[PDB]
C-alpha cells in the first residue's frame, strides 16, 4: 500500500494500514497534500555526466504520469533535445498540459546525439521527473524537468 | 489424434499422505480433461471434470489443477477407500485411439504384517480324476512382495505352479496371496513330503509348511 | 437416482456376431449423448462409439480399429441403447461399459468442442472371443485337518 | 522514520498552486500567465521534519511505481481521493461497535 | 443468481495487474521492469458453489446498467466507477444523522 | 442502477441497493474489483463469420471507455484490419494507452473490404470489446480485442 505521511505537532511517522488511530483526525480534503521533492536535496550529483549516467533508454514499457500539488524550487534543472545521428528525434514531444518545471536557478540545457536505443527514456533508479504538477516516469523532448520523488502527507 | 500420458504408473503412499498425479497431453488442449476413479471390479466413477471441478458427491480431498499440456491430480489426506485405479481422458476433440491414458493404480502403505500361512493338500474327489492341485496359502500380509518356492522330497521345483494375488481389502489393507500347484496323479504318488516355503520382510525366518501324502 | 445396465455378453467365435443392450433409467434419455467405451484385460481403456442425440442430428462415430464391424443405435421410447458387433476379431474380447453424456455437461463445454465428458458408467458386460468352447467348473473341497485360527478352502478348477 | 540519504537539505522552499482574492485577477481574461500563478514559501528543518519527510518520498516511490504499473490511466489524479476513501472505509466500512478499537465513537 | 446463459464455463482462469506481494530485487524500477506483455499474475478459480457461471451471468446483467451510465457521462475514458461505488456505500451507512436502534444506522 | 456483486461464505448475490446489511464490511478500496468475462465462456460461436455478423458500423454515437482491473484468458481473439473499396481505413486507429488484448490463444487476423456504413463499428449485442484493461463499445483498428462484458464485485478479505 503506498505509504501515508502522518503528521503531527512536531512527529512524521508512516500511517500504519493495519492499525487505527481514532485520535487521527481528517475533516477535509484540503489536508491532504501530495508533495515533489527534488533529488537534489538528498545530495546526488547535479552535474551533467552523473545526471545523464543516470538516464536510459528502454523500449516495451507504457509511459505513466501522477500528479502533484506542490514541489520544491531547484538548483539545477534539465532540457534535453537528443536526435538519433540520422536526425530523427530520440524524445517525443510534451503532452498536452506538461509545461516545464516551475522554479530553477539553472536550466542545463543539452544538446548533441546518441544511439537512443528505446522507445522511452526511463529513470535508471525508478526516480520521477517532475514538470509543471505533473510527474512522469519518462523524459519528453524540450521540456524543462527536475528529478525528484513523490511524498503523500496529511496536513493538520 | 491425441496422446496422453500419466505418470507415475505406480504408486505406493501411506494413509493422510499428499498425492498427485501427472497427465500429459500431446496436442493443446484448453481444460478438457477428466479425472475418473475406477475400483477393482467395479465401474469407473467420474470424479473431476473440465479442470479442479468435483463431481457433486466426490469428497473434498480430491482436486484437479492445470491447463494446456500438464495436469495434475491431488488428494490432501489419503483415506483407505481411496484405493483405486485413476485415469485421465480428454475432451477436446472427437476420442482417438489414444484418448484414455494408461492408468495410475494407487496403492497403500502400512505396517509390516506377517502373513498368515496355510497347506492344503489335494482332495481325493480331484485325485479321482488323475491330477493334483496342492494350495499355499498366505493371507493377510503387507506389503505384497514374497517369495513363493515349492519343494517336493526336498528339490525345487519350477514351471509348473501359479500364483494368485488378491486386490488390497478395503477394511484393513492387508493382501492375500494363492499359490496353487498342478502334477499327475503318478508323480504324485511318487514322492512323500510336499512343502511350501515362503519368504517375507515381516518374517525374521522364511517359514515352510509340509506335509506327507494321507496325513492327519 | 441414475442406473445403467448392460446385457447381452457371452461367448463367441472369431468371426461372428454378437449383439449388446443399455438399459437406461434416472435421466432424459433423448437429451443426452451415448457412448460405448471397452477396457480389454490387459490394455485399459479403449474408447468404442459414441452416438449424439435428436436434437444435434444423432451422427455416429467409431474407433479406428472398430469402423466397419460395429453398429451403433438407439431406441428413445424404451431408454435403450444397442450396438451390433459383426466380423468381430479376437482383438475385441474385452469388458464393454455403456456410459452416457447428460445435457447437464453439455451446458459445462464452453468452446463448442465435439469431445464429450463421461457422466455415469453401468455395471458392464464380458464379451469372450476364443476358438474354444464352453466347459463346466470343478469344485473340491480343501479339508482344514492349526492352532486357534484355521483356514478353509474349495478349489474351481478347468 | 530515520533519514538515510548521504545528505539531507534541511530547508523546505516550497511553491504551490493553493489559493491565498485580490481584486477581479481571478477571470482568466485578467489573470496571470502559467508562470505567476504559483505561491512561495520557505519551511526550514524543524524537530528533525524536513529531513524525514525526504525519506519518507523515497519510501513512498516504489509502492507509488507498482501503482502506476497497475493502473492504465495516462495521467492519475485519484490517489489523495483514494486514500481519503480507504481512511473512511477504515473507521465506517462495517459495524462500529462501541468502545472498540476499529470503532471510533 | 440464476445462471440463464445457454453455456457456462465453470473455470476462471484469471489475470491481474496487483502485485502478488514479495516484490524481488528492484524490479519495480520501470527501467528493469517487465515490458508491457508481462505484468499480469495468473490464477485458476474453479466452480465452487455455483460461483463462476453466476458470475458471468452477473455480468451480463450488468451490461445493460453500465451502457447507461456511460451514454450519461461525457467522459472519454471512465476510471472512477469504483471510487464512487465505495462513496454510496458509506452514504448508505452514514449520510444522515445515524439514529441507535434505526434500520439505516450500523452501530453497534 | 449498476449492479454489484456480494461473495460472502462463497457464496454470491446481487446487493440490494433498497436493502442495507449492516454486516457487510468494505474496509478498503482493494476489495473493490472490476472483471472482464468472455462472451466465449457463454458458449457463443467463435468462428469468424459468427462473430463479425455480431459487430455492425453506426454514426451518432461518441464512443466510450471504462476500465477493468482483472480479465479472463481467452481462447479466441480478433484483429481487423478493414478498408473500404476506395481504400480509405474503415477503423479508427488505437487511442493513446490501448493496447491489445493480453491473453489470447489464437488471434483471429481479419483482412478485406466492407460498406463500412457508419462512423464506428459496435457490437449488436450490446457487449464491450476487452482490450488491454480497457473496455470499449467500439472497435479499434489493427488491436487485438476479446468479446465480453463487465461485472463488480466486492471480495472478501
Ligand atoms: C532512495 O535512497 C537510496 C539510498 O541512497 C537509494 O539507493 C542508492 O541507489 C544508488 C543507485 O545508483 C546507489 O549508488 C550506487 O551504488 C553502487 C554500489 O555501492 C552501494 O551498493 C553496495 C551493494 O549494496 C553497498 O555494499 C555499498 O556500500 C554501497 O551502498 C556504486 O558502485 C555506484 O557507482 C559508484 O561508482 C561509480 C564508478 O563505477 C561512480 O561513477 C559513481 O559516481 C559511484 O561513485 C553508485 O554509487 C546507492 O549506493 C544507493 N544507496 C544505498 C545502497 O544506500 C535509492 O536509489 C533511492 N531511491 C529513489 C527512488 O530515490
Ligand atoms: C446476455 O445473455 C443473453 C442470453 O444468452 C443474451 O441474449 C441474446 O441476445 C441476442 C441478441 O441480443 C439473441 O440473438 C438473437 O437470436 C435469434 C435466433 O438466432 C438465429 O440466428 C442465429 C445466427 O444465424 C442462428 O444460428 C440460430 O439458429 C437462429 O436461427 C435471432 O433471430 C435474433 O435476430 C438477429 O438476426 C436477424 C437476422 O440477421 C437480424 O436482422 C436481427 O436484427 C438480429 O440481429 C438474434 O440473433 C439471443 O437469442 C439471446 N440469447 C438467448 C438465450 O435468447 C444477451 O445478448 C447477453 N448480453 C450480452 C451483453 O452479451
Amino acid at each position: 500500500s503506498i505509504p501515508l505521511g502522518v503528521i503531527h505537532n512536531s512527529t512524521l511517522q508512516v500511517s500504519d494500514v493495519d492499525k487505527l488511530v481514532c485520535r487521527d483526525k481528517l475533516s477535509s480534503t484540503n489536508q491532504l497534500r501530495s508533495v515533489g521533492l527534488n533529488l537534489e536535496g538528498n545530495g546526488v550529483a547535479t552535474d551533467v555526466p552523473s545526471a545523464t549516467k543516470r538516464w536510459g533508454f528502454r523500449s516495451g514499457v507504457p509511459p505513466k504520469v501522477v500528479n502533484y500539488e506542490a514541489g520544491e524550487w531547484a538548483e539545477n534543472c534539465y532540457n534535453l533535445e537528443i536526435k538519433k545521428p540520422d536526425g530523427s528525434e530520440c524524445l517525443p514531444a510534451a503532452p498536452d498540459g506538461i509545461r516545464g518545471f516551475p522554479r530553477c536557478r539553472y536550466v542545463h540545457k543539452v544538446s548533441g546525439t546518441g544511439p537512443c536505443a528505446g522507445d522511452f527514456a526511463f529513470h535508471k533508479e525508478g526516480a520521477f521527473f517532475l514538470y509543471d504538477r505533473l510527474a512522469s516516469t519518462v523524459i519528453y523532448r524540450g521540456t524543462t524537468f527536475a528529478e525528484g520523488v513523490v511524498a503523500f502527507l496529511i496536513l493538520p | 489424434d491425441i496422446r496422453l500420458t500419466q505418470s507415475p504408473s505406480s504408486l505406493s503412499a501411506s494413509v493422510g499422505d499428499r498425492v498427485t498425479i501427472t497427465c500429459r497431453a500431446s496436442h493443446y488442449i484448453s481444460t478438457y480433461l477428466n479425472w475418473y476413479q475406477q475400483k477393482p471390479g467395479k465401474a469407473p466413477k467420474l470424479l473431476i471434470y473440465a479442470a479442479s471441478n468435483l463431481q457433486s458427491g466426490v469428497p473434498s480431498r480430491f482436486s484437479g489443477s492445470g491447463f494446456g499440456t500438464d495436469f495434475s491430480l491431488t488428494i490432501s489426506s489419503l483415506q483407505p477407500e481411496d484405493f483405486a485405479t485413476y485415469h485421465c481422458q480428454q475432451s477436446y476433440s472427437t476420442p482417438g485411439r489414444y484418448t484414455f491414458g494408461q492408468g495410475t493404480k494407487v496403492e497403500i502403505k502400512r505396517t509390516v504384517a506377517a502373513p498368515s500361512v496355510f497347506i492344503f493338500p489335494p482332495s481325493d474327489e480331484q485325485l479321482k480324476s488323475g491330477t493334483a492341485s496342492v494350495v499355499c496359502l498366505l493371507n493377510n500380509f503387507y506389503p505384497r512382495e514374497a517369495k513363493v518356492q515349492w519343494k517336493v522330497d526336498n528339490a525345487l521345483q519350477s514351471g509348473n505352479s501359479q500364483e494368485s494375488v488378491t486386490e488390497q481389502d478395503s477394511k484393513d489393507s492387508t493382501y492375500s496371496l494363492s499359490s496353487t500347484l498342478t502334477l499327475s496323479k503318478a508323480d504324485y504318488e511318487k514322492h512323500k513330503v510336499y512343502a511350501c516355503e515362503v519368504t517375507h520382510q515381516g518374517l525374521r525366518s522364511p517359514v515352510t509348511k509340509s506335509f506327507n501324502r494321507g496325513e492327519c | 437416482e441414475v442406473q445403467l445396465v448392460e446385457s447381452g455378453g457371452g461367448l463367441v467365435k472369431p468371426g461372428g456376431s454378437l449383439r449388446l443392450s443399455c438399459a437406461a433409467s434416472g435421466f432424459t434419455f433423448s437429451n443426452a449423448w451415448m457412448s460405448w467405451v471397452r477396457q480389454a484385460p490387459g490394455k485399459g481403456l479403449e474408447w468404442v462409439g459414441r452416438i449424439k442425440s435428436k436434437t444435434d442430428g444423432g451422427t455416429i462415430d467409431y474407433a479406428a480399429p472398430v469402423k466397419g464391424r460395429f453398429t451403433i443405435s438407439r431406441d428413445d421410447s424404451k431408454n435403450t441403447v444397442y450396438l451390433q458387433m459383426t466380423s468381430l476379431k479376437t482383438e475385441d474380447t474385452a469388458v464393454y461399459y455403456c456410459t452416457t453424456y447428460t445435457e447437464d455437461m453439455r451446458y459445462f463445454d464452453w468452446l463448442l468442442r465435439g469431445g464429450e465428458t463421461f457422466d455415469y458408467w453401468g455395471q458392464g458386460t464380458l464379451v469372450t472371443v476364443s476358438s474354444a468352447s464352453t466347459k463346466g467348473p470343478s469344485v473340491f473341497p480343501l479339508a482344514p485337518s492349526s492352532g486357534g485360527t484355521a483356514a478353509l478352502g474349495c478349489l474351481v478348477k478347468d | 522514520i530515520v533519514n538515510a540519504q548521504p545528505k539531507c537539505n534541511p530547508n523546505l522552499h516550497y511553491w504551490t498552486t493553493q489559493d491565498e482574492a485580490i481584486g477581479l485577477a481571478w477571470i482568466p481574461y485578467f489573470g496571470p500567465a502559467a508562470e505567476g500563478i504559483y505561491i512561495e514559501g520557505l519551511m526550514h528543518n524543524q524537530d528533525g521534519l524536513i529531513c524525514g519527510l525526504r525519506q519518507l518520498a523515497n519510501e513512498t516511490t516504489q509502492a507509488l511505481q507498482l501503482f502506476l504499473r497497475a493502473t492504465t490511466e495516462l495521467r492519475t489524479f485519484s490517489i489523495l481521493n483514494r486514500k481519503a476513501i480507504d481512511f473512511l472505509l477504515q473507521r465506517w466500512g462495517g459495524t462500529c461497535h462501541i468502545l472498540g478499537p476499529d470503532c471510533c465513537i
